[PDB]
């Protein structure tokens, strides 16, 4: 069987050693607290060991173990259900000693977090990837040894390794790594040849398409969907006698922290929520009229700090206390008060919020919408004591009854707060203590005035005009504007500031402000949105005015030079090739190129070589403080071309060859180019032209002179530079004479002159540029001894 | 408009009056922080 | 005569160019208001004027005036007393439109208050006047005019002196005029052409010298006197007890609303008797017998102190009727004035208010502020502090203020321990409400912690070590220390910023860990100041302040200085040389002496003998979240049952006693401990001598039978070595000069100068020695002839 | 000092009662802000 | 800063004067010396 | 930043335990590869 052991109902473990040992229990049913074992040594916690833990429901924690690793104590545990988090998170191992986690069976946490923290002899911990193990990425570990860099890097082997910030990194023991299983497996798991699980299996899987752990419920023996018998903790089924059993036990026991279970929606759930009534197969059925939940608290009063407080209220509608906000993590967490709080109704002690970082909104309060019966101090039954940004105003009724505070809320805007106090019917009952005081919407002002007239944009300059408004009072300090690249519009931008013009005293003949962002790149794309300033009037506050975010891409101007090489295929035919320049300024319409021919060295064509061997606000209003002095006293009353594209590579063919050849290159972007790119090459050359035309003839002279007669190719690449000749005596070794075009010019073709009598076979070999060419005919001569 | 805050009210009060200029022997708090009133205006021109 | 007007009481010209006219008024007795000048050209404004107004006591007010200049209007005004101010300023021109210059080439000294021209959109020529010797308090606002934009070319007359400002020395206001400085002995007296002082007790300017235009204390009559001794009027001149007394019934007589009754105290006709004397057959005020009280009365009870106009308002008063709110905008701190018009005031019956107070820097002018609470702020409070730079409050002794009924916000530089100490010595202990303490920003970069902080401090040339106890919060809360530290020349106090981490906890206080620091690559020799700072996260309910260290003051340790700058050397004599040099780049400490060297250098040996004749919040929420969750935890798991020579400041030195011609090297080492820098390196070539450049020996000569001429002479080696080469020069009787190159080489050949091939005749040939120097004196001639 | 607050507990608490550990069937507010008593920091430790 | 002289302002008046034309009988000492405005620059078009 | 090797720290550890000497049988590893405080740079000396 699959499941070797009952359930280990609420284990925790604490002082000495002593208890424990209650062993085959493959399901917890509850958590797992082994904590403050002060006085214990490795050798203490070697050899005991339960290797048959399998799933643990709610949560595994430990504090403060002499333990070495765990990969001994729970060696074969592989999914914490985590559906009763700790504080937010369902695996937290906090505060000495260790060798390394282990752990190499578990596979998914369905629902928290891990937060190893402060284990100050811990490392191993950054080779893990948790994308494939932890459904929620954003895990909170610090205060670690690894932290410091003094623990090495060791990897079993031979194991797997993924990407993580970019990184290509190894995934957590000396033995044993991550098991990575294809993503189309999910989290039912795969086998040693990739099979996937079946799908309600969860994790691992003994065999193929068939379970070590179910993904929803168990049933009995398999994995299931959804139990057919006529739900346990939201994991498991089980008869009615079961749960009925319970219930009564429970009860007749009197053990404080049951619940009576009653049957609902077939699920054997603790109580029947607000809206249905408990009872005889003790199946819920809808009230016969209003049935509240009034969940009480502890002297009225609970705190709402994470979700482990927030679930203490599920269900509930009404709250019989008051309730705090006090939520203190990095993350928003803002699904979970949903779940857990949005089916509350109204409070019907005070309710406060403090120090909420993670709330960017109050939207998770779906239903709240009525009490004053208990008062914060000063008589208060609402509070707000730096991200809160956004109630969602609409037919959404929210009214108290009795209560009258909102400070130190940089991202709450002033109208939202004026609007809250006008629909909670407190209009003509409130002072200015319970208005805001403190910094409201520093840096979120949201000014309820709008501001463009005239845009003009050019390859380096961008105009732009806006409709001037003036404040209440002609306070305006002037604009700033904000503008900066939007490669996509998918909104750190530039910050300038310009006074106003001149103010004219007609509004009809007024001066719209302008201004001009010079220097900009070409083609590029921006996002620009501009802001107003006025001075501050406690009692007569004003936003200014705001603009719309607004996109604009300036024009296109000519490239940049293409970034180029050629190489020859064949002897008449090359193939050009170069690189995208560095900027295209633009979509590059077109590469125009051209090719060129090179002449080659004149000088080598017949010379003989054959030898051998506030600041401001107190300043402006100064200003204005003195002309409403001066008026109050003083006013007193009564070549051939070819375009490619999309292409870095081309071909051309019709040349020699070996002459050099010369090509150039065009970059343009508007059918507009670059200035010239260049590049030659020296194709491989044919040995057509290397070989003599025409064999060789002899004729001799009185003084044993010869002369030879042959023909010359002036066909490779211009003029030959020279020839070579050789000659070997009969039975003798080999004689060679190097005539060039000087020679040739002085004897009037190859003629050897001092030879030993005997008699000789003569050949004469042509040398062009590319090299030595093909022998012709042999013929002969004789010298008289 | 008649929103005479600042430079406005000197460029502003010789089109109200100008045939005896101004008396003499305040203005801002009542014509320049809110809106002024052509029954109380040609009192500071006299 | 001096004074050759009367006095013009209270003039204010306004609407057309109607009335003024009201000429020869020397003084005012008043301000002067000629504004609103709505319709005229310079057409208009160009004749007419007043050449004779020359004292004005109050202030002088021009506002949107078609006029060109004032040097026509008012060209010999000299002085403008300013004892009652406009707002807080005597020369206040402003938005005045057409205008050429402001003239007034004749105006001297503004004894109390400042200019304030501005906002006029044509003006220039204003930069280029120096206050300095004209207004008494340098700290004269003035923007917003046509010189900002610089449309307005530089103009001055010629020819005229020129002072510093911000250091650029520049001259100092009209087309043919400018400043008329006086030596800074005659003081406010003035001076003449000459220079000689004017008479003391003169102002500005003098007919003559030593003798008045204006006088500086008192006039008197006919003259400029210290203090009239006739058995004072408005604080510049002094008349007969019959004009007081004949002001005093007459105003009282007329029922004109603004006179004050004269009475006359301590020899002058002052308004009213203050708060300690009673009004009275000879009007002499004497002290009061009992308690007699001021109580100056306020518009509805409530008065705004904007400035000094508004202070001179309460001054002499020791009882304000009303409320009073301190409003003061503007950016010179303005706290002598307020010492002297509200000093002297007791207790204010209304309520008290300060509110947007940039100017207060503390609040100590309110010298004898002791005790109401009849008038209430709203929300029934009889105090206020509403927004930025107050930074001491009271000074907390036995000055004794208590408030009587009944009951702090946007004070950034205000600490909370003397807000706290008011709260006590108040007598509001047990009567207050969370709303009365601060809740807005207080001592937001004032904090003051009351926890004072060093232990071990070690220095190196380029690191500094340094330690200091270690001190937890209450709750061991503490973030870490951040340090500051920068140059202290003088300890005369921007600085740098580095934030530490505290060391680990230690269960045992005894064996505790102290924070230490090293900052590295510190320049030598050089002082520092460092103070340091403790951060802890807030609680709103337990605010904590954390610790505090004293600025202290080390200095580094010094090292070897650079190379010395450019050293030359030129000689004063054949035998002597004055070397030079400037002091290095930079010192690295007090230069304790320079070490020099002196050495010889050869010459070329290849020249001695070859021939060369030929010619032609981001962090809090992150640590706060740490303690949050040990909190959650253990509420949870815890469960209830070659010589040298040392030269000292001096760049020069001089070296004798070495050859007239050859070279000489110089090794120069700089040196700051008695360790010297890198050898600096110098040569030079002095003016040789001649002695040596002559031939030793006359010349003779020999004849062969082949008339071949040898000469005999002896070969001086002195000058520098080898001598390179001879000059030889014959003549034929009667005809042109001919010469003969002799070098090393010939001389070797011929065993000396020898001629050949020279054509008959008799000849005189002379020689002359040619050493590296150049070429020497010349020989006794000898004789050689040729047979035909 | 007895100011254990924060790692100081848990590194105190077994210089207090160790003998049968802690008693399991707060203590931050009433022995970390401020000062704890041997009177009732035995308790938290059985 | 964004300070230029020369080229940049005779292209930089096209794109406020392009088509409007500029006055004939210096913008150098105008223009050039510091930062400029739409009515300083365009001072030669109208 | 502050970061140095070689003989700057060779002769830093002169200033913290420059009487007290440094043991013989690498800080190259230890010290110069990050920022050292004082209890990393005296682990040679004590």
């Amino acid at each position: 069987h699959l499941y070797p052991g009952e359930v280990c109902p609420g284990m925790d473990i604490r002082n000495n050693l002593t208890r424990l040992h209650e062993e085959n229990c493959s399901v917890i049913e509850g958590h797992l607290q082994i904590l403050l074992m002060f006085k214990t040594r490795p050798e203490d916690f070697r050899d005991l060991s339960f290797p048959k833990l399998i799933m643990i429901t709610d949560y595994l924690l430990l504090f403060r173990v002499g333990l070495e690793s765990l990969k001994d104590l729970f060696p074969n545990l592989t999914v914490i259900r985590g559906s009763r988090l700790f504080f937010n998170y369902a695996l937290v191992i906090f505060e000495v000693h260790l060798k390394e986690l282990g752990l190499y069976n578990l596979m998914n946490i369905t629902r928290g977090s891990v937060r190893i923290e402060k284990n100050n002899e811990l490392c191993y911990l950054a080779t893990i990837d948790w994308s494939r193990i932890l459904d929620s990425v954003e895990n909170y570990i610090v205060l670690n040894k690894d932290d410091n860099e003094e623990c090495g890097d060791i990897c079993p082997g031979n194991c797997p390794a993924t990407v993580i910030n970019g990184q290509f990194v190894e995934r957590w023991t000396h033995s044993h790594c991550q098991k990575v299983c294809p993503t189309i497996c999910k989290s039912h798991g795969c086998t040693a040849e990739g099979l996937c699980c079946h799908s309600e299996c969860l994790g691992n899987c003994s065999q193929p398409d068939d379970c070590v752990a179910c993904r929803n419920f168990y049933l009995d023996g398999r994995c299931v969907e959804t139990c057919p018998p006529p739900h346990f903790q939201d994991w498991r089924c089980v008869n009615f006698s079961f749960c009925q059993d319970l219930h009564h036990k429970c009860k007749n026991s009197r053990r404080q922290g049951c619940h009576q279970y009653v049957i609902h929606n077939n699920k054997c759930i603790p109580e029947c929520p607000s809206g249905y009534t408990m009872n005889s197969n003790l199946l819920c059925t809808p009230c016969l009229g209003p049935c509240p939940k009034v969940c009480h608290l502890l002297e009225g009063e609970k705190t709402i700090d994470s979700v482990t407080s927030a679930q203490e209220l599920r269900g509930c509608t009404v709250i019989n206390g008051s309730l705090i906000i006090n939520i203190r993590g990095g993350n928003n967490l803002a699904a979970e008060l949903e779940a857990n709080l949005g089916l509350i109704e109204e409070i019907s002690g005070y309710l406060k919020i403090r120090r909420s970082y993670a709330l960017v909104s109050l939207s998770f309060f779906r239903k709240l919408r009525l009490r004053g019966e208990t008062l914060e101090i000063g008589n208060y039954s609402f509070y707000a004591l730096q991200n809160l940004r956004q109630w969602d105003w609409s037919k959404h009724n929210l009214t108290i009854t009795q209560g009258k505070f909102f400070h130190y809320n940089p991202k709450l805007c002033l109208s939202e707060i004026h609007k809250m106090e006008e629909v909670s019917g407190t209009k003509g009952r409130q002072e200015r203590n319970d208005i805001a005081l403190k910094t409201n919407g520093d840096q979120a002002s949201c000014e309820n005035e709008l501001l463009f007239s005239y845009i003009r944009t050019s390859f380096d300059k961008i105009l732009l005009r806006w409709e001037p408004y003036w404040p209440p009072d002609f306070d305006l300090l002037g604009f700033m504007l904000f503008y900066k690249e939007a490669p996509y519009q998918n909104v750190s931008w530039t910050v300038v500031d310009i006074d106003p013009p001149l103010r004219s005293n007609d509004p009809k003949s007024q001066n719209h402000p302008g201004w001009l962002m010079r220097g900009l790149k070409p083609w590029t794309q921006y996002a620009i949105f501009v802001k107003t300033l006025v001075t501050f009037s406690d009692e007569r506050r004003t936003y200014g005015a705001k603009s719309d975010i607004i996109y604009v891409q300036t024009d296109a101007t000519n490239p940049s030079v293409p970034l180029p090489i050629s190489v020859s295929n064949s002897s008449s035919q090359i193939i050009l090739k170069w690189k995208p320049p560095s900027d295209p300024n633009g979509n590059i319409t077109h590469y125009l190129v051209f090719w060129e021919r090179q002449a080659e060295d004149s000088e080598l064509f017949e010379l003989d070589y054959c030898l051998k061997g506030l600041k401001e606000l107190e300043e402006s209003s100064f200003r204005k403080t003195f002309e409403d002095y001066l008026h109050n006293v003083v006013f007193v009353p009564r070549r051939p071309f070819e375009k490619v594209v999309n292409k870095e590579s081309l071909v051309i063919s019709g040349l020699r060859h070996f002459t050099g050849y010369r090509i150039e290159l065009q970059a343009c972007n508007q059918d507009r180019c670059s200035v010239a790119a260049y590049v030659s090459a020296r194709t491989m050359p044919e040995a057509k032209a290397d070989d003599i035309v025409g064999p060789v003839t002899h004729e001799i002279f009185e003084n044993n002179v010869v002369h030879l007669m042959w023909q010359e190719p002036k066909e490779p690449n211009g003029l030959i530079v020279l020839y070579e000749v050789s000659y070997r005596r009969y039975g003798d070794e080999e004689l060679h004479l190097c005539v060039s075009r000087k020679h040739f010019a002085l004897e009037r073709g190859c003629r050897l002159r001092g030879l030993s009598p005997g008699n000789y076979s003569v050949r004469i070999r042509a040398t062009s540029l590319a090299g030595n060419g093909s022998w012709t005919e042999p013929t002969y001569f004789y010298v008289t001894d | 408009n008649q929103h005479l805050c600042g430079s406005h009210l000197v460029e502003a009060l010789y089109l109200v009056c100008g045939e005896r200029g101004f008396f003499y022997t305040g203005i801002v708090e009542q014509c320049c922080t809110s809106i002024c009133s052509l029954y109380q205006l040609e009192n500071y021109c006299n």
